């Protein structure tokens, strides 16, 4: 079966909310036993728009990760209904509720591929992963590594971003009781983003180093691409130059200051003498 | 609703302990929990002048716009403020200036509860344009 | 009031974004016929309907 | 006249052609802006007399 | 040769071509006219400069471009790393 | 604009009247403009209000952005692009500078809007110059902060 | 205080009593004083916030 | 207000077709000075037009 019609995967805010909400609805499982559900969305496009998700009851044990239940029958019956809603809604792939992928996920993937025409395994997390994306999208690939590993079926990442639809986007604002200090439209928002940026870089940066250690000892298989990309980052380095700002901002501001002060200087004598007569008047006026 | 509103009542007369409660209730899910988080500090302090409480109620309401929290926040100030009735309009005038029925709703209420006994001229006057308005 | 003013700055942007949707397309083309006021104005459209319209602050 | 944008070097008796364009656009305009401000601050000084 | 070496001495170019300095000078005169690659050649013998304007502008734009690509690189690499990190499913 | 409604019984209207649905609940009755909508409302049903349910978790999902935005701010804005902005800012400033110069001869009076008609156009020429200085300032702020910051951290 | 210039002669109700009475008062008075100066700033912040709040809310 | 086609206010703008007509064709206005010195000639045009419009009584 094809996994083809993807080069990008955008995911709606609807997708995430549906999984936390659905956890209570089914059984109040709460990621005690990981859930896999259908991932619904558009087709006949290069880009993948994941419009929607619904849960399927799938419990995978915590004794063992090779045993699971996946409710097949629900998938065929839910199929006919999707057209009643809209004819752009078809089964694109499946969702994993995290916290992480498994080797076991290849086997879960073969069953789901029969239904889909463009299966993808997108891990939508029940916990939001950081302030970054709470979603990572992956696609099943047959590849060899020059680590002395013959043919494996594994998950290589494909770029994930968050998108929205015209109907949905409006609805999100109304619902929200946050105002956004992280809007990123203007200078005020932009300065916050820079502080956070540094913190983001640090969180990402640690992982890269532990991965390098694992290969060294605490043996882990080398994904060749990762090592190739790492070395590239260090070589571009140059040193800094210039950039500065003018005295001009102040000049304008001072201009405003003169105008008021001149108006004040004529007004002063008038305003200050009169005060005593009005003051007396006020106290008596107040009583009645 | 019955239980969120009850937390305030049991907590009556301990004063400072209540401070802890407003923040935690707000941290919990639904808008209902957050609402009655505003009532606890106010019931507890009951006619004692406390700086910290008024600041928090005000900041929560402005910072995060939610219908339940903004109405409840304003209403609470009238109880802390109860002991001296004249001080109250000057604080409350700023919430009345904000265009939003829920914010207006508490701002009006706050003047009635505080000024209830010994009143003041200014308090009564502020209420009248809101009465006149077509927004129910 | 100090922290409040900062808060209010964030609201202006939020608001600006929301309105922006309304502001864009569907957009019809008129000719600017005449001004009744500088808050509401009269503009005449190209199917012939004359309109009493509000001026949205995002221009002069 | 600057009809080739070079320089004749007498101290070797060699002619040099290089990219040495007259001025640049940000700075040239800014130079005129800083000049104008000087007249404005003066005016501000006259106005300012009245306060004292 | 011209595209790789920003700067070569006239003398070094002769060793590289395996033709004298005078012969190389004449070739460059013809080359620059065809406009295959721009060069500046001196008869002083100091240097032959290829693709240099002698402005700070070049260095300022070039400096920026290297830093701009780099940020982009770190954020993409970590996505794949996240897969390796999990362990006990590779090993 | 979306509304929820509930049907009202024919027997209910005569005896009870439509304000009976309003009791023991929120009781907001909606007007969705005039025309057919309002007329049809009155003859048919009682309209009742909408509240939104929310949860903290639900918010948190919405607020989330991107991993990539982390580096985005950091990014060293090209000199080239900056230079385009710098050129654009000084040229508007020069044009306005003149206006500013004539403007200061007068302006002995307060009320800044009157000064705007006098100096010609909406808003004061002092304010126009500042607006441009500020736009440049924003470009500059990302570039210079970024310029040192980038070099030190990767190094 | 029933004065604040120099007068009287000591007894511990004289100049010494009056002078010490003033210092006992000064800690209380200082709070009164910082706020009267504070009022000028408060209105500045008020006018600007009222215009800004009316526009964002509008 | 086209929410029922119901009358909102009466408009204080009301265009006159007579003004339009005068404009589209073009007349540059003038005065008595232009011909000035043929006194009898200006005096006659005033007789016919000015007096019976302003006061019909005459």
């Amino acid at each position: 079966m094809p996994e083809l019609a993807v080069q990008k995967v955008v995911v709606h805010p609807l997708v995430l909310l549906s999984v936390v909400d659905h956890f209570n609805r089914i059984g109040k499982v709460g990621n005690q036993k990981r859930v896999v559900g259908v991932l619904l969305g558009s087709w006949q496009k290069k880009v993948l728009d994941v419009s929607n998700s619904f849960a399927v009851p799938f419990d995978e044990d915590d004794k063992d990760d090779s045993v699971w239940f996946l409710d097949h029958d629900y998938l065929e019956n839910m199929y006919g209904m999707f057209k009643k809603v809209n004819a752009r809604e078809r089964i694109v792939g499946w969702y994993h509720t995290g916290p992480k992928l498994h080797k076991n996920d290849i086997a879960i993937n073969e069953l789901m591929k029969r239904y889909c025409p463009n299966s993808v395994l997108v891990i939508i997390d029940v916990k939001p992963k950081d302030l970054g994306l709470p979603t990572e999208a992956y696609i099943s690939v047959e590849e060899v590594h020059d680590d002395g590993t013959p043919t494996s079926k594994t998950f290589e990442h494909v770029t994930s971003e968050i998108g929205a639809e015209e109907a949905e986007e409006v609805g999100v604002e109304h619902l929200l009781r946050d105002i956004k200090d992280t809007t990123v439209g203007t200078l005020s928002q932009r300065i916050t983003n820079q502080v956070h940026g540094l913190k983001g870089l640090n969180s990402k940066l640690l992982d890269i180093r532990t991965y390098l250690e694992k290969v060294a000892s605490g043996k882990l298989p080398i994904n060749h691409h990762i090592i190739y990309q790492l070395q590239d980052v260090f070589n571009l380095l140059p040193d800094a130059s210039l950039q500065e700002f003018v005295k001009a901002f102040y000049l304008k501001t001072n201009d405003q200051m003169v105008v008021v002060y001149l108006a004040s200087l004529i007004r002063s004598v008038v305003a200050l003498h009169n005060l005593i007569n009005n003051k007396i008047a006020n106290r008596d006026a107040e009583k009645k | 609703r019955g239980l969120a509103v009850g937390i305030a009542l049991v907590m009556y007369g301990r004063m400072e302990e209540a401070d802890a409660l407003i923040e935690s209730l707000c941290r919990d899910k639904d808008p209902i929990l957050r609402r009655s988080g505003m009532y606890t500090v106010a019931m507890a302090y009951c006619g004692s002048g406390n700086n910290k409480a008024i600041r928090r109620l005000l900041h929560v309401a402005v910072s995060d716009v939610n219908d339940d929290v903004r109405r409840a926040a304003v209403e609470s100030l009238g109880f802390i403020l109860f002991r001296t009735p004249e001080q109250c309009p000057s604080v409350v005038s700023l919430l009345s200036e904000s265009y939003n029925p829920h914010v207006r709703y508490g701002a009006a209420m706050a003047l009635g509860v505080c000024c209830a006994g010994t009143g003041n001229k200014e308090a009564i006057n502020l209420l009248e344009p809101m009465t006149n308005d077509p927004v129910n | 009031i100090k922290d409040e003013q900062k808060n209010l700055k964030k609201e202006f942007l939020h608001a600006q974004e929301e309105v922006k949707r309304i502001q864009s397309i569907p957009l019809v083309i008129g000719q600017f016929l005449e001004a009744v006021d500088q808050n509401t104005a009269i503009v005449g459209s190209t199917t012939g309907s004359n309109y009493y319209v509000r001026i949205l602050s995002t221009i002069d | 006249d600057k009809k080739f944008h070079g320089i004749l070097d007498q101290g070797e008796g060699v002619l040099i052609i290089f990219d040495e364009p007259p001025v640049d656009k940000t700075y040239e305009a800014a130079l005129e802006t800083i000049q104008n401000m000087s007249k404005v601050v003066d005016s501000l000084y006259n106005k300012a007399k009245k306060l004292t | 040769m011209a595209k790789y070496y920003t700067r070569i001495t006239m003398k070094r170019m002769a060793q590289l071509l395996d033709l004298s300095v005078d012969e190389s000078e004449a070739f460059l005169s013809n080359l620059v006219v065809n406009k295959t690659i721009f060069a500046k050649v001196d008869r002083l013998a100091g240097v032959i400069n290829f693709q240099r304007p002698k402005d700070p502008n070049n260095l300022l734009n070039d400096w920026s471009q290297k830093l701009n690509s780099l940020m982009s690189l770190v954020n993409k690499t970590t996505h794949l790393i996240a897969k390796e990190e999990m362990i006990h499913n590779l090993q | 604009v979306i509304d929820a409604f509930r049907l009202i019984n024919a027997n209910m209207m005569v005896l009870g009247h439509e304000p009976r649905q309003t009791t023991s609940n929120l009781g907001h009755l909606n007007k969705p403009s005039i025309q057919a909508l309002i007329h049809g409302l009155n003859r048919h049903y009682y309209s009742i209000t909408i509240n939104y349910r929310k949860n903290e978790l639900e918010q948190k999902m919405l607020l989330n952005l991107h991993k990539k935005s982390w580096m985005e701010g950091l990014t060293l804005q090209d000199y080239s692009e900056h230079c385009k902005h710098n050129e654009s800012v000084v040229k508007e400033m020069l044009e306005l500078a003149k206006n500013y110069n004539k403007a200061v001869e007068e302006e002995d009076k307060m009320t800044p809007e009157q000064l705007a008609i006098k100096n010609v156009g909406k808003q004061d020429p002092k304010r126009h110059l500042e607006e441009h200085v500020d736009v440049l300032m924003t470009s500059n702020i990302v570039q210079c902060l970024a310029a040192m910051l980038d070099t030190v951290v990767f190094k | 205080m029933a004065l604040d210039g120099p007068e009287q002669m000591e007894l511990e109700e004289g100049k010494a009593g009056s002078g010490l009475r003033q210092y006992y008062l000064s800690k209380i008075e200082e709070l009164q004083l910082i706020v009267n100066d504070k009022s000028q700033n408060l209105r500045r912040l008020q006018a600007q916030r009222n215009e800004l709040n009316a526009k964002v809310r509008l | 207000r086209n929410d029922s086609y119901t009358l909102h206010k009466i408009l204080p703008n009301k265009v006159d077709p007579l003004v339009s007509l005068m404009m589209v064709e073009k007349v540059p206005d003038s005065t008595y000075e232009m011909i000035g010195g043929l006194d009898k000639q200006i005096k006659e045009i005033k007789e016919v037009i000015e007096l019976p419009v302003k006061h019909p009584e005459l």
